[PDB]
C-alpha cells in the first residue's frame, strides 16, 4: 500500500517522486522524505499567476545583498518557485 | 555538497522555505 | 413598578433597548476580563455592555433635559461608541454634550418638539457623533 | 464565621463558578478543533529529554505528570519555549524547537483518559498534536468538575450564611427581652 500525506492533509492512506525536491507528484510537493511532504497540494489550488510574481521577487532579493547564507535562503526560494 | 549547506544551513530550513513558497502560490 | 407609564415617548423609544442590552450584559459581565478566546457574539454583548454603563455615569449638579438624555442614550444604543476606549466615554460625553447644546440646539429642539428621534435627526446625530469621536480619541 | 466574611467569599466563589464554566466551554471548543486535527496528524505520525506540555495550568495532572529545554512555561517554572498551548501547535512550532537544538508527552485516549533530520521534526510535531488534544480535554474535564465544586460550595456557604443570619437576629432579640424582663 501507499501512504501520501502532509502534516495537515491525507491524500492516500507507480508513484513518480521528485528528489525531497520541490516538484510534481503523479500517482505538487514542497520537500521532505510512504511519501512525507511539508506542503502537498493540488494542482487546482495553485496560482501560478502569482508564482511568477514570487519568482521575480525572489530574483530581486538575489541581486542584493550580499552576505552569505541569506542569500542561500533566497536561492532555495528561487528553486521552489521555478518548479 | 549542496550550496545551501556551505555557510549554513540545515535541510529543515530548506523544507521550511519550500513549504512556504507553495503556500504563497 | 410604575415603569413605562411615567415616561415620555422620546425616552420610551430608547429606554427599552438599553434595559435589554444591559440585562444581557449582566449575564456575561463576570468573565469580561476572563474571556480572550470566547466567540464574537458574547464579545459584542460585553462591548455594548460597559459602553452603555459608561453612558449611565453622570456628574453632580447638572441634571439633564430629556432630549439631551435620549441623544446620548441613542448614540450608545444604535452603536456609535463601540470602538471608543471605555475609559474615555465620560470625558467624551461632557465634550459632546457641551458641543450639541451650544451648536445643535436646533437638533435638540427637534427631539423635543417632535417627541422622538426621526430619520432626519438620526442622520444628523450620526454625522456629529462619528466625526466628533475621531477628534476626541486622538 | 461572620456575615461580612461569608458575603465576600460568596461573591468570590460565585465569580469562580461562572469563570470555570466559561473556561470549560472554551476548552470544549479548543478540544473539538484539536480532535479533528489529530486525525490526519496520527496518519502522518506513523512514519536529551526534554519534556512537552504548555504555558497554561488548570488542566489537572498534565504538567506534573510530564515533569535542558522543555516546551511550555510550566516545564521550567516547575523544574526553554514560551507561548505554547494558547494557539494550536503547528509543524512550524516543531521546526523552531528542532532548529534551536526519548520524548515525554501526554498521549490522547479519550475526554477523560490520557497517558505519558526531518523525522526529528516529525516526532516533535506528533508529541505536540497529541499533547494539546490531551491538554484541552483535561482542562475541559477539570473545569467542569471545578464549576461543580463551586456550585456545591455556593449552596453550602449560602446555607451557613442564612443560619448565621437567623441566629444573629434571634440572639439580639433574646438579649433585648432579657434586659426588659
Amino acid at each position: 500500500s501507499f501512504t501520501f500525506a502532509s502534516p495537515t492533509q491525507v491524500f492516500f492512506n507507480q508513484v513518480d517522486v521528485p528528489t525531497l525536491r520541490p516538484g510534481l507528484v503523479v500517482v505538487f510537493v514542497s520537500s521532505g522524505s510512504q511519501l512525507l511532504a511539508e506542503e502537498a497540494v493540488t494542482l487546482d489550488m495553485l496560482d501560478l499567476g502569482a508564482a511568477k510574481a514570487n519568482l521575480e521577487k525572489a530574483q530581486s532579493e538575489l541581486l542584493g545583498a550580499a552576505d552569505e547564507a541569506t542569500r542561500a535562503e533566497i536561492q532555495i526560494r528561487i528553486e521552489a518557485n521555478e518548479a | 555538497v549542496a550550496y545551501w549547506r556551505q555557510a549554513g544551513l540545515s535541510y529543515i530550513r530548506y523544507s521550511q522555505i519550500c513549504a512556504k513558497a507553495v503556500r504563497d502560490a | 413598578r410604575v415603569g413605562s407609564a411615567a415616561q415620555t415617548r422620546a425616552m420610551k423609544q430608547v429606554a427599552g433597548t438599553m434595559k435589554l442590552e444591559l440585562a444581557q450584559y449582566r449575564e456575561v459581565a463576570a468573565f469580561a476580563q476572563f474571556g480572550s478566546d470566547l466567540d464574537a457574539a458574547t464579545q459584542q454583548l460585553l462591548s455594548r455592555g460597559v459602553r452603555l454603563t459608561e453612558l449611565l455615569k453622570q456628574g453632580q449638579y447638572s441634571p439633564m433635559a430629556i432630549e439631551e438624555q435620549v441623544a446620548v442614550i441613542y448614540a450608545g444604543v444604535r452603536g456609535y461608541l463601540d470602538k471608543l476606549e471605555p475609559s474615555k466615554i465620560t470625558k467624551f460625553e461632557n465634550a459632546f454634550l457641551s458641543h450639541v447644546i451650544s451648536q445643535h440646539q436646533a437638533l435638540l429642539s427637534k427631539i423635543r418638539t417632535d417627541g422622538k428621534i426621526s430619520e432626519e435627526s438620526d442622520a444628523k446625530l450620526k454625522e456629529i457623533v462619528t466625526n466628533f469621536l475621531a477628534g476626541f480619541e486622538a | 464565621a461572620t456575615l461580612k466574611d461569608i458575603t465576600r467569599r460568596l461573591k468570590s466563589i460565585k465569580n469562580i463558578q461562572k469563570i470555570t464554566k466559561s473556561m470549560k466551554m472554551v476548552a470544549a471548543a479548543k478540544y473539538a478543533r484539536a480532535e479533528r486535527e489529530l486525525k490526519p496528524a496520527r496518519v502522518y505520525g506513523v512514519g536529551l529529554i526534554i519534556g512537552v506540555s504548555s504555558d497554561r495550568g488548570l488542566c489537572g495532572a498534565i504538567h506534573s505528570s510530564v515533569a535542558i529545554i522543555g516546551v511550555g512555561d510550566k516545564i521550567r517554572s516547575i523544574l526553554t519555549f514560551k507561548e505554547v498551548g494558547r494557539r494550536p501547535p503547528t509543524f512550524g512550532d516543531a521546526s523552531v524547537i528542532a532548529l534551536e537544538l526519548s520524548i515525554i508527552f501526554n498521549r490522547f485516549r479519550s475526554v477523560i483518559s490520557y497517558k505519558t533530520e526531518y523525522s526529528l521534526a516529525n516526532i516533535i510535531y506528533y508529541s505536540l498534536k497529541e499533547s494539546t488534544t490531551s491538554e484541552q480535554s483535561a482542562r475541559m474535564t477539570a473545569m467542569d468538575n471545578a464549576s461543580k465544586n463551586a456550585s456545591e460550595m455556593i449552596d453550602k456557604l449560602t446555607l451557613t450564611f442564612n443560619r448565621t443570619r437567623q441566629a444573629v437576629i434571634t440572639k439580639e432579640l433574646i438579649e433585648i427581652i432579657s434586659g426588659a424582663a
